[PDB]
């Protein structure tokens, strides 16, 4: 069925203006309506507006209405929100989605398709990526330190995602410098230390920083 | 800035079941019959439960009804279970070409057991104080109620400078995480005998030590 | 009868 694959995050100056896409793939694009639903921190669902591909036709929320556009590029079924005039009040998850409003005629395509979620961050601070530290080793804890990267947020993988049984990765800490840390720990057979690699896949997308780390036992 | 209201919270025992509300005007949830509730769970999309008032999508369990009487929207869950609890937002057309959205209710579902953290606690990397850092790492999950207090000791001597905890964060099966770090420098990490991270939850300690 | 996106164009008509 039709998916929403969207854009990644970001980190704008107050003032300035952000752009999340959402690339809709396996059914026709034109026969969905496309939606942005925000959530900001310690605030609920907010709707933005909705787009229609087709036509380009638009409504939005009074409460953008002046400083936003959703746009489309029909030739690579891809939707656009642009946002300007940012504040802090802005930093947020963004998601694109094909809502359920007023259902069809017959029922069987009153169904929604939400995309993943794009991360915006209103900041005048400077990205930075994180360093990756192995955290060395029944059963064995092996892990890795994410340390001072800025914005949010970080992926952790296990074995390019061949490992998952056992990995907890933890919501980040917000130090007094004020930049983030999260760590990621995954929990293995003791005699699989000299036996099995273990490596931390980390990606922050908002630096350039992908990094896959060898965890060895000490 | 939320159009509809919705009271911040709710809770019920597992197999009864619970009513939430949400209100509008006469020109959103009294003036239409395009409200919908969804159910979200941190980090992941909504998933809508109810449309035009009363109806269920497809996948969507009959325990979950959905009514309205005057400007008021109600959802009912009923056969309470564990993984009902999540954040549940009412939608209405309105306005002028709108779609308005509540507050959220976050439900909890009540008689969840008692649950001690585990604790994980990492020395500073070989590779991390070749950097001139050194950072340990308490890793704290598992645990329920959602709160801990977390201690670290030098040796067996209290330590608050350059600590750092995160607030509980709910996991997927229910129960709560929580990280806490301590930066020293690599002089004070080989100095000591020991460091330790103390979690205390609902009176009970569960304590880890580490060394050079 | 048409698809439903067409009927959510309606409810939101300028």
């Amino acid at each position: 069925q039709m998916q929403l694959m969207q854009s990644g995050a970001e980190v704008k100056k107050p003032g300035a203006s952000v752009t999340v896409s959402c690339k809709a793939s396996g059914d026709t694009f034109s026969d969905y309506r496309i939606h942005w639903v925000r959530q900001a921190p310690g605030q609920g669902l907010e709707w933005m507006g909705r787009m229609n591909p087709k036509s380009g036709d638009t409504n939005f929320a009074q409460k953008f209405q002046g400083r936003v556009t959703m746009t489309r590029d029909m030739s690579i079924n891809t939707a656009y929100m642009t946002l300007s005039g940012l504040t802090f009040d802005d930093t947020a998850l963004y998601y694109c989605a094909s809502l359920l409003i007023v259902g069809g005629f017959d029922p069987l395509d009153d169904f929604e398709v939400w995309g993943q979620g794009t991360m915006v961050t209103i900041s005048s601070a400077s990205t930075k990526g994180p360093s990756v530290f192995p955290l060395a080793p029944g059963t064995a804890a092996l892990g890795c330190l994410v340390k001072d990267y800025f914005p949010e947020p970080v992926t952790v993988s296990w074995n390019s995602g061949a490992l998952t049984s056992g990995v907890h990765t933890f919501p980040a800490v917000l130090q007094s410098s004020g930049l983030y840390s999260l760590s990621s720990v995954v929990t293995v057979p003791s005699s699989s230390l000299g036996t099995q690699t273990y490596i931390c896949n980390v990606n922050h997308k908002p630096s350039n920083t992908k990094v896959d780390k060898k965890v060895e036992p000490k | 800035q939320s159009a509809l209201t919705q009271p911040p919270s709710a809770s019920g025992s597992p197999g009864q079941s619970v009513t939430i509300s949400c209100s509008g005007t006469s020109s959103d949830v009294g003036g239409y019959n395009f409200v919908s509730w969804y159910q979200h769970h941190p980090g992941k999309a909504p998933k809508i439960l109810i449309y035009e008032v009363t109806k269920r999508p497809s996948g969507v369990p009959d325990r979950f009804s959905g009514s309205k009487s005057g400007n008021t929207a109600s959802l009912t869950v009923s056969g309470l279970q564990a993984e009902d609890e999540a954040d549940y937002y009412c939608s209405s057309y309105g306005g002028t070409n709108n779609l308005l959205f509540g507050g959220g209710t976050k439900l909890t579902v009540l008689g969840q057991p008692k649950a001690a953290p585990s604790v994980t606690l990492f020395p500073p990397s070989s590779e991390e104080l070749q950097a001139n850092k050194a950072t340990l790492v308490c890793l704290i999950s598992d645990f329920y109620p959602g709160a801990v207090t977390v201690a670290w000791k030098a040796d067996s001597s209290p330590v608050k400078a350059g600590v750092e905890t995160t607030t509980p964060s709910k996991q997927s099966n229910n129960k709560y995480a929580a990280s806490s770090y301590l930066s020293l420098t690599p002089e004070q990490w080989k100095s000591h005998r020991s460091y330790s991270c103390q979690v205390t939850h609902e009176g009970s300690t569960v304590e880890k030590t580490v060394a050079p | 009868p048409s698809k439903r996106s067409f009927i959510e164009d309606l409810l939101f008509n300028k």
